[PDB]
């Protein structure tokens, strides 16, 4: 199944004009068909932002544009700004039935500028219905980061844990900063034969870290 | 003394369904093999024969129907089907023998900002029988009031347009299709095979 | 004014069949094509299917090898999607669309207007409801754990819709016995705690399972 080429990713400052370029065959673009664009932010479906290869779906504002030539097409972006953070797809037709819609390949657009922001870390101790289930998990949330980059560490009083850790990979925020959440399974037992469980988050150097105690 | 299918095919222009346009073939001989083995169309399908033994073949009447229908409707004409163009602009008998044929005619029909010289009937009173073409342009009652030759309340003009534009899907550019109807009569078989 | 609403998604056996349906409003179904695209965790749109307005001409792309099929039904307006041979990597988000009207320029050629989306999972593990379990504390954070269900995905809401803001759902993590758990936390000022109760609501569709949680603080 053949599609068009983007590039993976394209970044600006929010006061510049940044272009996402989609590399058609003369089977889909050269062939007389147009392009669509569609934006997908985080989370949420894709939506129609341009189609006609020209032409503005309701709702968009002028600084997006869309022009097309030869095999190729190219979105335009005047003005970035920071709820353009997003993936941006384009879209063609091939008239042979065993193709048809071919899809982009998809572009990350990303915003510069914003600070440095410390890493906002919220500790939870097993609840006590999980005891009563003979079950221990401790709970980690970070929240409110930029760049999405942290090192998650565990410690059992002052030494360190890797035995039954799970941690997710930063995730975009809509208010374009970063989250993630790690995880600690234990048995009551260790919970109990220790005075305090500590999570610590490293961030740019910086490191964030929270404590729980038993008592 | 060949056919002259070479003028129905390569016609510069075709009519519309509701008008289909009917070419007679007789006394000439048809080299089929130039048709079936040309892979310019996009269907060919033959009911009642099969187009390999067509060259040793002879039929009394020959009729070649000429007509632009969106593509998604070619499937339309075939016998024993139901729709639109099947049921009010061009019917198949159910013992039909003869070949359908059908090509995308996308750079030759369709033009920028649509092409609206083609022109379908949407409604009719009675379904269309096999072969018969209606030509009547008047206004369709749709129900209790008459319309005295105005539209509006249950009252429709019975065409409407196509639309064909370039950068449409494959099921609404336009296709050209020819219906080759063999018919064997009390009567001499004029056309034959080489 | 235009909707449509996904439905069926969830766990599949590989080899196994599904049936997804998509609900649409706000237009004259039986005037537009329909299509089922789709799209795999983290990667690309991909085009499944397409359906014409009378919906007597179907479109699959030779990928798909015909083991999946496309109806639809004006009596209810509804577009069904059935895949057979499901295997592993058909697991994605598949979202029914409408394209654009026969009037316009593309007609059958873009996806004008998407629905929500329905995730599908082919495993060949097993379905299973979560647990669900509070975590309790200027401001402070009030939130509820939900752990060891399978597949995705669940969602959580804070007193049935009312609460949202403060809200924040954190993107689930797969443990080493292959079942998810994520937290939704709520920053909420601290006298409240001593008035307003707080009430996590958590919706698991793949296993048609509903809880409520009462997150109080303790001692
Ligand atoms: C149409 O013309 C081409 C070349 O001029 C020829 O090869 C073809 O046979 C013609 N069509 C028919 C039906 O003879």
């Amino acid at each position: 199944q053949p599609v068009l080429t983007q590039p993976p990713s394209v970044s600006g400052a929010p006061g510049q004009r940044i272009t996402i370029s989609c590399t058609g065959s003369s089977s889909n673009i050269g062939a007389g068909y147009d392009v669509h664009w569609y934006q997908q932010l985080p989370g949420t479906a894709p939506k129609l932002l341009i189609y006609g290869s020209s032409s503005r779906n309701s709702g968009v504002p002028d600084r997006f544009s869309g022009s097309k030539s030869g095999t190729s097409a190219s979105l335009a972006i005047t003005g970035l700004q920071a709820e353009d953070e997003a993936d941006y797809y384009c879209q063609s037709y091939d008239s042979s039935l065993s193709v048809l819609y071919t899809f982009g390949t998809g572009t990350k657009v990303t915003v510069l500028g914003q600070p440095k922001a410390a890493p906002s870390v919220t500790l939870f101790p097993p609840s006590s219905e999980e005891l009563q289930a003979n079950k221990a998990t401790l709970v980690c949330l970070i929240s409110d980061f930029y760049p999405g980059a942290v090192t998650v560490a565990w410690k059992a009083d002052s030494s360190p844990v890797k035995a039954g850790v799970e941690t997710t990979t930063p995730s975009k925020q809509s208010n374009n900063k970063y989250a993630a959440s790690s995880y600690l399974s234990l048995t009551p037992e260790q919970w109990k034969s220790h005075r305090s469980y500590s999570c610590q988050v490293t961030h740019e150097g910086s490191t964030v870290e929270k404590t729980v105690a038993p008592t | 003394n060949l056919c002259p299918f070479g003028e129905v095919f390569n016609a510069t222009r075709f009519a519309s369904v509701y008008a289909w346009n009917r070419k007679r073939i007789s006394n000439c001989v048809a080299d089929y093999s130039v048709l079936y083995n040309s892979a310019s169309f996009s269907t060919f399908k033959c009911y009642g024969v099969s187009p390999t033994k067509l060259n040793d073949l002879c039929f009394t009447n020959v009729y070649a129907d000429s007509f632009v229908i969106r593509g998604d409707e070619v499937r339309q004409i075939a016998p024993g089907q139901t729709g639109k163009i099947a049921d009010y602009n061009y019917k198949l008998p159910d013992d039909f023998t003869g070949c359908v044929i059908a090509w995308n005619s996308n750079n030759l029909d369709s033009k920028v900002g649509g092409n609206y010289n083609y022109l379908y009937r949407l409604f009719r009173k009675s379904n269309l029988k096999p072969f018969e073409r209606d030509i009547s342009t008047e206004i369709y009652q749709a129900g209790s009031t008459p319309c005295n030759g105005v539209e509006g309340f249950n009252c429709y003009f019975p065409l409407q347009s196509y639309g064909f534009q370039p950068t449409n899907g494959v099921g609404y550019q336009p296709y050209r299709v020819v219906v080759l109807s063999f018919e064997l009569l009390h009567a001499p078989a004029t056309v034959c095979g080489p | 004014e235009v909707q449509l609403v996904e439905s069926g998604g969830g766990l599949v056996k590989p080899g196994g069949s599904l049936r997804l349906s998509c609900a649409a409003s706000g237009f004259t179904f039986s005037s537009y094509y329909m299509n089922w695209v789709r799209q795999a965790p983290g990667k690309g749109l991909e085009w499944v299917s397409s359906i014409s307005e009378d919906g007597y001409s179907t479109y699959y792309p030779d990928s798909l090898k015909g083991r999946f099929t496309i109806s639809r039904d004006s009596a209810k307006n509804s577009l069904y999607l059935q895949m057979n041979s499901l295997r592993a990597d058909d697991t994605a988000v598949y979202y029914c669309a409408r394209d654009f009207s026969g009037h316009t320029a593309w007609a059958g050629t873009g996806f004008e207007y998407w629905g929500q989306g329905t995730l599908v999972t082919v495993s060949s593990a097993s379905t299973k409801g979560p647990s669900v379990f509070p975590l309790a504390p200027g401001t402070a954070a009030l939130g509820c754990l939900v752990k060891d269900y399978f597949p995705e995905p669940v969602t959580v809401s804070w007193n049935s819709g009312a609460l949202t803001s403060g809200v924040h759902t954190f993107p689930a993590v797969l443990q080493s016995s292959g079942l998810y758990s994520l937290s939704s936390v709520v920053t909420v000022p601290s006298s409240s705690l001593g008035t307003q109760t707080y009430i996590c609501n958590v919706n698991h569709k793949p296993s048609n399972t509903k809880v409520d949680k009462r997150v109080e603080p303790k001692s």
